[PDB]
């Protein structure tokens, strides 16, 4: 689990 | 397939413009006078919230969003102190001699003497930004080296590497559409289109010793990273 | 005043063709399946005596003499690594998967694993050589890139008569670029094909940069560990990255 | 200085 992963997905 | 080259030069840096990130302002303390300690917790907390916007900033760059999920983060893990450097670098254009990390954080290399190993990292730095000053570098421009950071950086260390390979193309066709447009002849558009690129390889060098900072940093355990910043830390092993 | 800046360009190219260093041969000896340690012992063996070729290499280098000399310095001590890997890199374009170290030294990345860290560096640089194959990379553009190399992985390392020998590497940097433009024209390519390939392989450098670097910091880890012989060159070229 | 000798050397 990577925080950058759910930045990714964000907006 | 991807709708990024189907877009003209101007469509080009129009997106790119817009996808500007904002300058952020550090943590309101006056503080003048700095420790180690002090500064690289100014530094750190605006590093993060950087970061942030950044991330928002590579989904708008133009064929970014076509690349997996895998890939994206990818380019970012590589990419992501160069492209704070670049920006921090362009901010630094109009301020000879200082870094502008924040409209109220500016700085000289005799600050960068409070941190163990930063003073070389400045030096690197304030050379990038005559460097750009000297060149006369356009906004148009650096919007096109740093996502040009974005997508080529990440790229060797990996059908779909084609894709990134014709967006870094449509980028070199806007980058000269830039400088015709500016009146260069054609021997002075390739000639600088040249000097610009030859400046990433500095940009990566400043990256790689800035990451062998950041990484005695967390040895270090002076100033508490955020979780973010020790993704993309460790990232770099 | 220099003959740099009054060559043209196939003078250009033919003056860094007739400079290429000779391709060494390691003391490899596949009779003996020697160690990891063995093994960095050929490669700094090998490095050590090409960084003598790469030095007198250097000096027949267009603009290089017209330097000073402690900036000669400067400048190999921070490109001798890039230009030791574009070198690899080149002379391993037609052995897709392997590292032609020398004519009798080919490896692969399953025996570059055996040395710590090592098999890193051996996929980018593997990366690289697949990356000029696929280019077709040719050998008056290898030149031409050796050559940017070393005139500029060290010009923003550097009172104010100094930043004047600083514009003349410049004026040579354009000058090696005329010389990419004119070999791209020459092979029949647009001037929209020009820029891309030229753009393209000024892109390889930054990659060549960040091998050098993650190189240079697997080189220092061997100092400290004490396992393989450096020669004193080698540990005086370490020492100048710190 | 092996560097600057080699450099040096004619
Ligand atoms: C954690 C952490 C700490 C500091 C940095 C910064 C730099 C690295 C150190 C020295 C130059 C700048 C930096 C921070 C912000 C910025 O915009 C540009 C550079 C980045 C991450
Ligand atoms: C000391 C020392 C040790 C090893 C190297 C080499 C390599 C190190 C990086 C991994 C592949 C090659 C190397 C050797 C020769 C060469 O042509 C290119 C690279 C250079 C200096």
């Amino acid at each position: 689990h990577k925080i950058l992963h759910r930045l990714l997905q964000d907006s | 397939n991807s709708l990024a080259l189907s877009l003209t030069a101007d469509q080009m840096v129009s997106a790119l413009l817009d996808a500007e990130p904002p300058i952020l302002y550090s943590e309101y303390d006056p503080t003048r006078p700095f420790s180690e300690a002090s500064m690289m917790g100014l530094l750190t907390n605006l590093a993060d919230r950087e970061l942030v916007h950044m991330i928002n900033w590579a989904k708008r760059v133009p064929g970014f969003v076509d690349l997996t999920l895998h890939d994206q983060v990818h380019l970012l893990e590589c990419a992501w102190l160069e492209i704070l450097m670049i920006g921090l670098v362009w901010r630094s254009m109009e301020h000879p001699g200082k870094l502008l990390f924040a409209p109220n954080l500016l700085l000289d290399r005799n600050q960068g003497k409070c941190v163990e190993g930063m003073v070389e990292i400045f030096d690197m730095l304030l050379a990038t930004s005559s460097r750009f000053r000297m060149m006369n570098l356009q906004g148009e421009e650096f919007v096109c080296l740093k996502s040009i950071i974005l997508l080529n950086s990440g790229v060797y260390t990996f059908e779909e590497k084609d894709h990134i390979h014709r967006v870094l193309d449509k980028i070199t066709d806007t980058l000269i559409h830039l400088m015709a447009k500016a009146g260069l002849t054609l021997q002075q558009q390739h000639q600088r289109l040249a000097q610009l690129l030859l400046i990433l390889s500095h940009i990566r060098h400043m990256s790689n010793k800035g990451m062998e900072h950041l990484y005695s940093m967390k040895c270090k355990n002076v100033v508490p990273l955020s979780d973010l910043l020790l993704e993309m830390l460790d990232a770099h092993r």
